[PDB]
DNA sequence: AGTACTTGAGCT
RNA sequence: GACCAGGAA
DNA sequence: AGCTCAAGTACTTTCCGGTCA
């Protein structure tokens, strides 16, 4: 169409580091039982952790992406029903303003 | 169900008979743990399921867009604020029942006009 | 898309693997 | 195609209906479940305590597999308890004790005990009887429709009337059973598998 | 012309009410299967059919 | 007027057409229709955003049909020529106890339903009690053999730590996100066989990626450059004592955006082809 | 369609286009007919190669 | 002829075999396509005659 | 009420070919098809060089 | 009582379609023969609990006198209803002899639910008589009567070798019928012979045609 | 492009 | 001339 | 070891720019 772009691509980690610094205990030390409906934190397809105030950790990236602290072109999701935040930085992704 | 692990080994429990006192116990093939069972109950299939009807109501319903409002009336606190959706159970046969969730009490009812629920 | 293939993607593609017994170092495009 | 006879009777319709469109045990089904009863003659689950104290009076495991019956689905199929037992009953003869509530009852159950380890051979008796038992039916006839189609026919005084008939629309085929079932038209009886036909009826 | 094309209006319009009749039934668990079709299959067979109607 | 884009090789216009593709990282799942022994299957197409990109696809997969029984779960490891019952994969990471094996597949210990089609699973694996003995088994099934105990077991570790799950991490210290995430796919896996939540749209356009001439070019170079970092490892074989060929990465480049068979070099079938082509000029628009 | 609410059985949200085409389609309208238009494309193409098959 | 290594006998002749197969057949199930130095492989007479286009 | 985005314009759903075509919201779904693989054929003012 | 009655109808409704085939072979069975009533069926064949009695359901047949005259050679016929489900070499042994003795050209069986391959080896033991063996629950519906399945009819020598003669035929070129044919069981057709198939036409009214037996 | 037959290999 | 690739009633 | 299958294979219209000895 006539607004589609394509994702150049970017990079994670000050994402990775912005994400664990705003709340996200890493998969290394999970245990579910014990936090049972924590929505966890995908990036590019990589499991990284667990957050338990997603609602509000939205909050932050979606206003650092519109800021354009996260670049305008990475991917972010949150998926209430299903518990799941997924983020995407790789290339390849179109999309269109709105 | 509801099925639990040996302490020592936390690996799965199962049932053996204890013929000589007629009760069951759940055993450990890991260790030598046993334990009297707490139900009759072992095994259950359930084909006709329920389960799952009312998957992810986390307390953040309400703050999904893409849900639908009504004015319905809840059967608690009366109000006329809520979001609902079909049976998230993806099968075929499934009904178009609706199901609400208050935005303020959170409690779940439905629009079912053969039943009555809970969830 | 070839614009930040140039600046960034053709300098890693230089040094991911390379070095041998001889290492390539930063890339220059004319 | 119906009986030359009986061509509108409906209820005849509707009776061959249920005399060959297939039914199973696992299609009446809620749950099966396994529960450690020891005593046969006395029952740990208090609402089957009526169904002992008959199906007893006016040696076999302590393994008791349980089976709860949809109401609803029991009749859409138009089906008793006493029929379904019967069936299961005759499945496995004389190594599988039953015993089940009555169409009466609040709830729609059926008990069954075998005749070291138990507890597989039962759950192995469980998928014999949720995928290969039949109730009604003949196999491979999975829906079955009624239509009144109209039917061209000469009046006693001449002329080709509308004289319309009920028919049998099946999901599935078997040829050399259905044909042979009573109270139908075995001399019109149709289908889209002419590779069937072929076997049948000759080339 | 007009007259034709208000009145064609309608005709859809009612038929779109039928649709969300038949909808709210289903909604309600009232509405029952046809043979063969889930509760579900039986419902759109009737919107479908509606919706044509209305066309038509 | 004219808007670029294009390229000019031997003279003629050519255009990179864009390429897509299934996303890759990305978890699925699908129902494996009727004939299978098979009838759910997790998949994900995982590979290293840059760096060799392995292409090695985790299958998992759950045996039994909608109507069997011994509903057991496997799952293929790449190099590996059977599949492996997970909790054996589980064990092979450290994940020793069952149950401490189930915490990782199901976050719900109220989920009976799911927890049911575990108990299989469990018994499946019951007879590996112990990582080591986890890892003999896994790398008992080759590749081959490499018939020696010590040998099999010090495999296994390998293909684990690269080839298997290969995004993620690569490097080491990390079994604990390699087997939460298996669980998480076991669980998306037991989600969809559960009617609980939907088989995966393969069309669904969020899934796919749509390559330009950026990353086109990138895979070529790629392929290039390191045809070229091996002639020098030649001709430093050589001087057993700056000639190297610069031929090789221009007329490479070359060949494909003048042919449009994307693939070193003249040995190209199957490469893909069309991907470059002459450009239209008949009008602006077009 | 992302301009849709959840749940939404309505003939406007599964592709009823209520407009002629001396009126107009809406945008959904619009897609919708491309989706269903697109669908008659293929298998026209399809058709022909198997109805050719078919005569040899 | 000359001093027969016994094998590298058995070699040649798999390689004359191989040769005078792929030059009938050179699209044969059990791997390798026999190819002209290009990559472009060999023509057989086999393929010269599988029709719609090609000599029959 | 629930909106979190605008449309910025319907008609950029379509693509460069299409946009040429007037009032195709008007037209039976493939004959915007055809119109848009047509005018890639033909003639007129390619570039002022 | 039970669902006693409806293999009882069913034995019965095979019986009349067995009468019916060995009479179309062109052997003498009356109309009324065939028409047997189920009531008469009962009381006949039926023990003191009204249980089937098979052993005393077989029969012989003559060809027709018109028979005689088409195909000479075309013997008398045995009808073989056995008691037993499982069929055996047992019974099948006795059977056998009983057509080799009485020179019944040929003889047919008719089993309930198998019968055993070490019997099915006594089948061909005994030419020229030839021996067929037909599954009871098949002949329960008279494929014959069938809509779709038209007429065939048995050609004589005599009558084959003129059809080849005034079409100029090999019996390569002719049309064909397999063996298995449910018509050509039903017929008794042996290799070689050709059967007149007359069907009606939308086309031409009646029709002519022609298979032969593979 | 879905069905054909036919090859192939893996499992009990 | 092989071969590959792209586009038409 | 053999014997069963599912999963593997190849195969099924008229017109009008590049690289290969
Ligand atoms: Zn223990
Ligand atoms: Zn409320």
């Amino acid at each position: 169409s006539l607004m589609s772009c394509i994702s150049v691509g970017t990079d994670p980690m000050p994402i990775i580091t912005f994400l664990s610094e705003w709340g996200m205990e890493p998969l290394e030390d999970y245990v579910p039982h014990q936090s049972p409906d924590a929505t966890r934190v995908f990036v590019n397809g990589v499991w990284h952790g667990v957050h338990r105030n997603p609602a509000r950790l939205m909050e932050t990236l979606r206003t650092l992406r519109r800021k354009g602290d996260i670049n305008p072109e990475v991917s972010m999701i949150r998926d209430i029903r299903e518990k799941e935040l997924k983020i995407f930085t790789d290339a390849g992704r179109v999309y269109r303003p709105l | 169900t509801t099925f639990r692990f040996c302490r020592d080994c936390n690996n799965m429990l199962y049932p053996r008979e204890d013929k000589e006192n007629n009760r069951l116990l759940f055993e450990c093939r890991t260790c030598s743990y046993v334990e009297e069972a707490g139900s009759p109950l072992v095994y259950r299939h359930e084909l006709i399921t329920n389960i799952g009807e009312t998957a992810g109501v986390v307390q953040d319903i309400g703050s999904d867009p893409t849900l639908p409002r009504s004015d319905r009336e809840c059967p608690k606190c009366h109000s006329r604020e809520n979001v609902f959706f079909q049976s998230q159970q993806r099968r075929k046969d499934t009904s178009m029942v609706l199901f609400f969730v208050c935005l303020s009490c959170s409690h779940i009812f439905t629009s079912d006009q053969k039943n009555k629920r809970t969830q | 898309s070839f614009n930040q293939f140039v600046d960034y993607t053709l300098q890693d593609i230089i040094c991911e693997d390379s070095t041998l017994i001889i290492s390539f170092g930063k890339i220059y495009v004319t | 195609y119906l009986e030359p006879g009986h061509a509108a009777d409906q209820e005849q319709a509707k009776l061959i209906r249920s005399a060959i469109e297939h039914t199973t045990l696992k299609s009446v089904t809620i749950a099966s479940e396994i529960y450690y009863d020891p005593d046969p003659r006395s029952t740990v689950i208090p609402e089957d305590e009526e169904i002992i104290q008959l199906h007893f009076s006016l040696q076999q495991s302590p393994w008791l597999l349980r089976l709860e019956l949809d109401r609803a689905a029991m009749n859409d199929k138009d089906l008793t308890m006493g029929q379904v037992g019967e069936r299961i009953k005759q499945t496995f003869k004389n190594d599988l004790f039953v015993i089940w509530s009555e169409d009466n009852d609040e709830k729609l159950i059926i008990r069954c005990r075998v005749v070291a380890e138990e507890d597989h051979m039962l759950k192995k008796i469980e998928n014999t009887m949720l995928e290969n038992i039949t109730l009604r039916g003949v196999e491979n006839i999975e829906r079955v429709v009624m239509m009144k189609y109209d039917r061209k026919v000469p009046s006693p005084t001449g002329e080709y009337v509308k004289e319309p008939e009920w028919v049998l629309e099946t999901d599935g085929v078997n040829l050399s059973e259905v044909m042979t079932v009573p109270g139908i038209d075995p001399t019109r009886i149709y289908t889209n598998s002419f590779i069937d036909i072929m076997e049948v009826l000759g080339i | 012309d007009g007259p034709t094309m208000r009145e064609i209006t309608e005709t859809i319009a009612e038929a779109k009410k039928k649709v969300l009749d038949v909808t709210k039934e289903a909604q309600a668990n009232l509405l029952t299967a046809k043979h063969g079709m889930t509760l579900r299959e039986s419902f759109e067979d009737n919107v479908v059919r509606f919706l044509n109607e209305a066309r038509d | 007027f004219d808007m670029g884009g294009y390229f000019i090789i031997n003279g003629s216009e050519k255009v990179l057409i864009a390429q897509e593709r299934s996303a890759g990282n990305i978890v699925q799942v699908f129902k494996k229709a009727a004939p299978s022994p098979i009838s759910h299957v997790a998949e994900i197409r995982s590979a290293l955003e840059k760096g060799s990109r392995f292409i090695s696809t985790l299958q998992v997969k759950l045996y039994g049909r909608e109507g069997s029984s011994a509903r057991t779960i496997k799952a293929t490891l790449p190099y590996i020529k059977q599949d492996i019952p997970i909790v054996i994969i589980f064990r092979a990471l450290g994940i020793i106890p069952d149950g401490e094996i189930l915490e990782h597949i199901c976050y719900d210990v109220n989920d009976w339903q799911m927890l049911e089609m575990l108990k299989p699973c469990v018994e499946d694996g019951f007879v590996i009690q112990d990582r080591e003995t986890a890892l003999d088994f896994i790398g008992r099934r080759g590749t081959a053999l490499g018939i020696k105990k010590e040998k099999r077991i010090q495999y296994a570790k390998d293909i684990l730590q690269k080839e298997f799950l290969p995004h993620i991490t690569q490097l080491e210290g990390f079994e604990s996100r390699k087997a939460f995430f298996l669980g998480y796919m076991i669980n998306r896996l037991l989600l969809c066989a559960l009617d609980r939540k939907d088989q995966d749209d393969r069309d669904h356009f969020g899934k796919k990626r749509l390559d330009l001439a950026g990353p086109l070019l990138a895979q070529l170079f790629k392929t290039l450059f390191k045809k070229l970092t091996k002639d020098i490892f030649r001709y430093m074989q050589r001087t057993v004592e700056l000639a190297i060929n610069a031929k090789t990465i221009t007329s490479g480049l070359k060949y494909a955006l003048a042919t449009g068979n994307w693939g070193e070099q003249k040995k190209a079938m199957s490469s893909r082809a069309g991907v470059s082509q002459v450009l239209n000029r008949y009008t602006y628009s077009s | 369609l992302p301009h849709f609410s959840k749940d939404d059985y309505s003939p406007e949200s599964k592709g009823f286009v209520e407009n002629s085409y001396l009126r107009g389609l809406t945008p959904q309208e619009f897609f919708f007919h491309a989706m269903g238009g697109r669908e008659g494309l293929i298998d026209t193409a399809v058709k022909t190669a198997e109805t050719g098959y078919i005569q040899r | 002829h000359n001093g027969a290594p016994h094998h590298a006998i058995e070699e040649a002749e798999s390689l004359l075999q191989f040769h005078v197969a792929t030059y009938m057949d050179n699209d044969i199930a059990g791997q390798p396509q026999a190819l002209q130095k290009s990559g472009r492989p060999v023509k057989s007479i086999r393929a010269r005659l599988k029709g719609k286009e090609g000599r029959i | 009420t629930t909106f979190t985005h605008c449309e910025i314009h319907p008609s950029m759903i379509l693509g460069v070919a299409a946009s040429i075509i007037p009032f195709p919201d008007h037209n039976q779904s493939p004959r915007n098809t055809y119109q848009s693989a047509m005018g890639k054929q033909a003639m007129g003012v390619f570039l002022t060089n | 009582d039970q669902e006693n009655e409806r293999n009882i109808s069913r034995l019965w409704r095979a019986f009349r379609t067995v009468k019916e085939m060995v009479k179309d072979r062109g052997y003498f069975i009356t109309q009324e023969e065939v028409e047997l009533p189920l009531e008469d069926f009962k009381a006949k064949y039926c023990d003191s609990m009204g249980r089937p009695q098979r052993k005393m359901m077989s029969f012989q047949a003559n060809p027709t006198e018109e028979s005689i005259s088409k195909f000479p050679d075309m013997g008398s016929l045995w009808v073989e209803f056995c008691d037993e489900p499982s069929v055996g070499v047992k019974t099948m042994k006795t059977f056998v002899i009983h057509i080799q003795e009485k020179n019944f050209q040929t003889g047919i069986f008719v089993y309930q639910n198998n019968i055993t391959p070490s019997a099915m080896k006594l089948v061909p033991s005994i030419p020229p008589a030839t021996i067929e063996t037909f599954n009871e629950a098949a002949l329960v519906v008279n494929i014959t009567h069938h809509e779709l399945v038209p007429k065939h009819i048995r050609l004589s020598s005599d009558e084959k070798r003129e059809l080849l003669k005034r079409y100029r035929l090999k019996e390569s070129q002719l049309p064909r019928i397999q063996r298995a044919d449910p018509v050509a069981l039903y017929l008794g057709l042996k290799r070689g012979e050709v059967v007149k198939i007359i069907r009606k036409s939308e086309t031409s009214g009646r029709y002519a045609s022609y298979r032969i037996c593979m």
